[PDB]
């Protein structure tokens, strides 16, 4: 009755929380991704020092 | 017919000294990296996880 357009606006503010939330999970995953996959290169890495260090 | 083999024979064998001689700039480095790699080549893998 009161808030008729700040409730609007609220659904506009909660749209773009929603747009900026779908971008975190994406480039989150994104990282995450690209983190495992250097984390096992490295990991390996580790292990073929871990097992042969050499001279 | 000595002639033509004289000249050539000792063409070949100028080309031979420039092929070793070029060799031998771009070889020589070799044997250092050889005996260091000879001593870090004790490799042996069993991988406990497996």
């Amino acid at each position: 009755n009161a808030f008729e357009p700040a409730f609007a606006e609220l659904a506009d503010a909660v749209a773009d929380l929603e747009a900026n939330m779908m971008h975190f999970q994406l480039m989150h995953e994104s990282l995450a991704r690209f983190s495992e996959s250097f984390a096992s290169f490295l990991y390996g890495l580790n292990m073929n020092a871990f097992c042969v260090d050499f001279p | 017919s000595y002639a033509d083999c004289v000249c050539s024979l000792r063409t070949s064998l100028a080309f031979l000294e420039s092929s070793v001689a070029t060799l031998d700039n771009g070889v020589q480095d070799f044997p250092r990296l050889c005996h260091v790699l000879r001593t870090v080549r004790h490799y042996e893998l069993i991988p406990q996880t497996t």
